[PDB]
């Protein structure tokens, strides 16, 4: 219950690192 | 926005009357003192001749 | 023909405040942060209206859930004998309850009725106490300072220093900054109403404001700042700060604010030497308001001490008024300083006999110990030569080949990146 | 009750040897050790008025006495205690007639060690009506008031001022600290001094005082008895931090 | 009423120790109110602290830690909230306890997996203090019986010897055994720790009355451990149960790898 | 236990602003990728 949702809440925000990086890492090759 | 009512929000008296209520802004030397420039001109000079 | 136009008003003071309470709603819908100073922004222009008929229609129609909190307000609150839930009994939420609640209180507070307004502000932070939500700490920070302004005509604002220092660690350990700014503005108002100006300057040097609180409150600590370092003798950092927070200053209310603020600014600015702008003695909602202190400027710019007696044995009521008779001391024994500053703008090199001539001082020694100690500060720029008797000023190198505009440049281009930056970052696209 | 009744014959023994002439340190010391100890059993700071009475009392005496003994680290903290002790917040206790005595003796003190902003705040502390009124602060804002102006001669003239025999004391480590500050205000406004001028305005009556006060800075005495680059680094910092500002995507 | 700090400082420069009690008790009775008086005065009570012939030392830690904990510096705010002892009652409800109890949390959980990725040569030493006090917690946690949040701080922690009593004096062994095991199925990654755990899972599936073999045999198959379910497979066919002994194996072939049903094979053809 | 409820609402609020940061830089993705496309 909570710590699953504490779980769940790390791994969102973990997966939304992941995406970040992602997308910059994308805007600086769709720059060039 | 607040107001500030933590500090009073002062009243202007009954909004009386002002000093002259004109649009003539001035600066902080045109408040001293001075006599004329005639007179100062003369009586500075007669220390020298007129 | 008065009835029903107070109907009308009441109406669409309901359908406003309906409008603040959806918006909290769905403001606590989408669990984002802000959505709710767009509710608390218009306050002031509701709590303007505050009829007793559309106080009692509202709490009827958002506390469908009639509990003890509804059935305290009753008491005091006078409900009209012959008088909308926009509608099942879903547990209301605590932000809604909060607001309500914070509409009563500043309703039961603009009657002049204080005691029981301070108890039903107690009982707002006795169950704020309890929540945990981001949601109720945007509302809180504004249930805090309405509560506060209850408290200050009952003239009891020691009690609630310790709720204060509470809340405020609370909103740090938390990372809040509305509850946080709120707080700390509202204590350090309560340091300096007491004269704990050593207390307020400890806790400011170990307390962080945080950056992305809002404009006012960012205003209202750098003016509390402000004072407490211009009565703790730190003039520079004092003018500087207090002018930031006239630039942050609300142009068109804040009258009283800005008449303080004006007030110190000005005796800071002539303790250090500098004259104040006329034209913030013109204004028709400062110039009587500053008239006594326009009358301190103009004997302090004479700096004949009959004139300066006469004023204060005119004004001085109004010196400490402002908690400044003593800055006006400071003032008075600075004037001075601030005629050998304009001296010294003026004559690149002067001899101490025409210093005591120009300035009265009666002596070429007293005239070289008070130079001695205006040049010691950041007032004067020179070298003397006691060989011959030399004020030589520094020789003004040009600005230019010599770093000072590069650094300058430097900060303000800075300054706009950080602008942009947080602009592009400030985007902020919706999803759909 | 038993203790403090003991306790307020006690401290009035402490004040009768004390209010003697000259009292013997040594008895009214260990005393006031003792009694600070048991005033720690008597509810030091927050109440009956005479305990507040009694307790202050003991402060009052023993700040005084740390007058008489001559103890500044000790006296600071008899200052604080009884400034809780004194006129915050007590309003129970009977105005003593002994506060202005040594809310001026704490006001020189600190500005005898260079506290300006501190002794400010501590004169906004007391009453606007005595500033200008009550003699016992009239002699600290007189004085300091022309420190300030650097009329020092005028304080040179009135350090005698004073109202109460109890000022002397550091009303002397007062004309010290006046005349290191001016030691210091020569030494960064003139180029070079020469040493009849500077014996005369540094306040050294004797000549080998003025060179003791001499030696024990670097600023010396002179030969005929007469006292940039581009860094490179940090801005090529804050241009490659510019560039870093417009790369690197938002 | 009191009105700053000033006093109590200025008390804290003297001499004898029983004055330096008392002006500690009152410390600790207001440095919620004025903090930042004693804050720049923090340099006498850590001088305090590290003096052995005191017999209040302690005291002077817990007043440094509250001070600290004002200070934001809530690294050394943990070291002198440690320092502290047994006088930071962990059952109080105070705003500076619950959050020095947090960040002994966090500190205690960053330590056991710094330690336990780390191996066995190199394991730098916990603290006893903090061991005992986040045990405190998990005794806290089964008297308040909030399990599950007791299991997930000592997944967390890494200890597994706190997960197995979790588990065992649970009041409800069989849906919080399959709580756990949806747990560290979907949402824990570590995989020698994962291994670890599910080991703990299947020794308590097996020591329990009726062992729920289903989930003993998938718990097997994650870990790939032929030898045991082989074994397991033996003690069902000696002990009549053919339904589970069928629909186990069912199982096996529907989940487990072709290497791990020929190898359970060959144990159960030797 | 109220450890639990203070950091899921720590997470909660980075994990919102961390969210609408990424449909910022997604959106500033669609745009760019939309010019280089036409």
């Amino acid at each position: 219950d909570l710590y699953s949702r504490y779980k769940k809440l790390q791994q969102e925000l973990e997966f939304l690192e992941v995406q970040e990086e992602y997308i910059k890492d994308e805007q600086k090759n769709l720059k060039k | 926005d607040d107001e500030f009512e933590e500090f009073p929000a002062e009243d202007w008296a009954g909004l009386d009357e002002d000093e002259d209520a004109h649009v003539w802004e001035d600066n902080w030397d045109d408040d001293n003192v001075e006599d004329d420039f005639s007179n100062q001109l003369r009586a500075e000079l007669e220390k020298h001749g007129y | 023909a008065a009835e029903h136009s107070q109907r009308e008003l009441d109406t669409v003071t309901l359908e406003d405040i309906k409008e603040h309470v959806k918006q909290l709603e769905k403001a606590v819908s989408g669990k984002e942060p802000r959505f709710v100073l767009r509710a608390l922004r218009m306050l002031p222009s509701t709590s303007r209206r505050l009829n007793h008929y559309v106080l009692y229609k509202a709490v009827q129609g958002f506390f469908t859930s009639n509990n003890a909190t509804r059935d305290f307000l009753l008491p005091f609150l006078e409900e009209p004998m012959d008088t909308f839930r926009p509608a099942a009994s879903t547990p209301l939420l605590p932000e809604v309850e909060a607001y309500l609640q914070l509409l009563v209180v500043i309703f039961m507070m603009n009657s002049k009725r204080y005691k029981e307004a301070q108890k039903i502000s107690d009982d707002l932070m006795q169950k704020i106490s309890t929540q945990n939500r981001r949601a109720l700490d945007l509302v809180a920070a504004k249930c805090y300072y309405y509560h506060a302004r209850v408290y200050e005509f009952l003239d009891k604002l020691d009690v609630v220093r310790s709720f204060l220092h509470a809340r405020l660690r609370t909103a740090t350990l938390r990372h809040d900054a509305d509850g946080q700014a709120t707080l700390l503005n509202l204590l350090l108002r309560n340091y300096l109403h007491y004269s704990l100006y050593d207390q307020a300057e400890k806790l400011v040097s170990k307390s962080v404001f945080p950056e992305q609180a809002n404009n006012n409150e960012w205003a209202r600590y750098l003016y509390y700042t402000g004072r407490i370092k211009a009565i703790q003798l730190e003039y520079s950092e004092a003018r500087r700060t207090m002018t930031n927070a006239l630039r942050k200053a609300p142009q068109h209310t804040a009258v009283g604010f800005k008449q303080t603020v004006h007030k110190l600014l000005i005796v800071v600015e002539l303790l250090l030497g500098e004259i104040p702008d006329r034209l913030q003695f013109r204004q028709p909602s400062l110039k009587r308001s500053l008239m006594p202190y326009f009358l301190l400027t103009q004997a302090v710019r004479t700096g004949n001490l009959a004139k300066f007696n006469q004023v204060l044995d005119q004004f001085g009521e109004k010196f400490q008024a402002d908690g400044t008779y003593t800055l006006i001391i400071r003032l008075r024994h600075n004037v001075i300083k601030t005629g050998v500053r304009m001296i010294s703008l003026s004559y690149s090199r002067i001899s101490l006999a025409d210093i005591a001539q120009k300035l009265q001082l009666d002596s070429p020694e007293d005239a070289e110990f008070i130079v001695a100690k205006a040049i010691r500060d950041g007032v004067i720029e020179a070298s003397i030569n006691h060989e011959k008797g030399y004020v030589q000023s520094k020789e003004m190198i040009d600005i230019y080949s010599t770093r000072e505009p590069q650094l300058a440049f430097h900060q303000r281009i800075s300054f706009c990146l950080d602008i942009h930056n947080m602009s592009v970052k400030a985007m902020r696209f919706p999803p759909k | 009750g038993a203790v403090l009744q003991a306790a307020t014959g006690m401290y009035e023994q402490l004040k009768g040897e004390w209010n003697r002439k000259s009292p013997n340190l040594s008895k009214c010391g260990e005393e006031l050790g003792r009694l600070k100890l048991v005033l720690l059993e008597l509810n030091f700071l927050p109440l009956t008025k005479q305990q507040l009475i009694l307790a202050r009392d003991i402060l009052e005496i023993g700040a005084q006495w740390s007058i008489l003994r001559k103890d500044i680290p000790s006296f600071e903290r008899y200052m604080a205690q009884l400034k809780c002790y004194y006129f915050d917040y007590k309003e129970q206790l009977p105005e003593s007639a002994y506060m202005h005595q040594l809310l001026g003796l704490n006001l020189l003190f600190l500005l005898s060690q260079n506290r300006v902003a501190e002794f400010h705040t501590e004169l906004e502390r007391l009453p606007a009506k005595d500033i200008q009124t009550n003699v016992y602060i009239k002699h600290p804002v007189s004085l300091e008031q022309y420190l300030m102006e650097g009329s020092y001669n005028k304080v040179f003239l009135a350090k005698g001022n004073i109202p109460a025999e109890s000022y002397t004391f550091f009303i002397d480590i007062l004309l010290d600290t006046i005349r290191d500050e001016i030691a210091g205000c020569i030494e960064k406004a003139y180029e070079k001094i020469l040493f009849t001028e500077a014996t005369r305005i540094l306040f050294f009556n004797t000549p080998k005082k003025m060179t003791d006060y001499a030696k024990k800075r670097g600023w010396v005495l002179g030969p005929n008895n007469y006292y940039t680059t581009i860094p490179s680094t940090e801005l090529a910092k804050q241009v490659i931090e510019y560039a870093r500002q417009l790369e690197m995507i938002v | 009423m009191i009105t700053s700090a000033a006093g109590i400082i200025s008390l804290l420069d003297e001499d004898e120790p029983q004055l330096k009690e008392f002006a500690l008790h009152k410390l600790n009775a207001v440095v919620n109110d004025f903090w930042a008086e004693i804050s720049e005065s923090v340099d006498k009570i850590e001088v305090l602290y590290e003096d052995e012939g005191f017999r209040s030392r302690q005291f002077a830690a817990l007043v440094a830690s509250k001070v600290f904990y004002h200070l934001g510096a809530f690294e050394e705010s943990l070291n002198y909230a440690l320092g502290a002892g047994d006088l930071f009652n962990v059952n109080d409800n105070s705003e500076y306890v619950e959050t020095i109890i947090a960040k002994c949390i966090d500190h205690y959980t960053k330590q056991c997996v710094e330690n336990a990725d780390l191996p066995e040569g190199e394991k730098k030493p916990i603290d006893q203090r903090l061991e005992g006090i986040v045990n405190k917690m998990f005794q806290r946690c089964l008297d308040d019986h909030k399990y599950k949040q007791a299991i997930g701080i000592a997944l967390e922690t890494r200890r597994l010897d706190v997960f197995e009593k979790t588990i065992l004096e649970s009041n409800d062994v069989p849906g919080m055994l399959a709580y756990s095991l949806k747990l560290c199925m979907s949402l824990m990654q570590n995989k020698q720790f994962r291994n670890k755990v599910l080991r703990v899972l299947v020794k308590i599936y097996m020591n329990l009355e009726k062992p729920d073999f289903i989930n003993v045999c998938q718990c097997l198959i994650f870990l790939d451990d032929p030898q045991a379910v082989s074994d397991i497979l033996e003690k069902l066919v000696k002990e009549d149960n053919l339904l589970m002994a069928y629909q186990i194996c069912f199982d096996l072939y529907e989940s487990a790898s072709q290497q791990f049903l020929s190898s359970v094979i060959q144990n159960l053809r030797t | 236990r109220q450890y639990y409820l203070s950091k899921i609402e720590e997470l909660q609020l980075i994990v919102n602003d961390k969210s609408q940061n990424l449909r910022r830089l997604q959106a500033q993705r669609n745009e760019l990728n939309a010019k280089v496309r036409l």
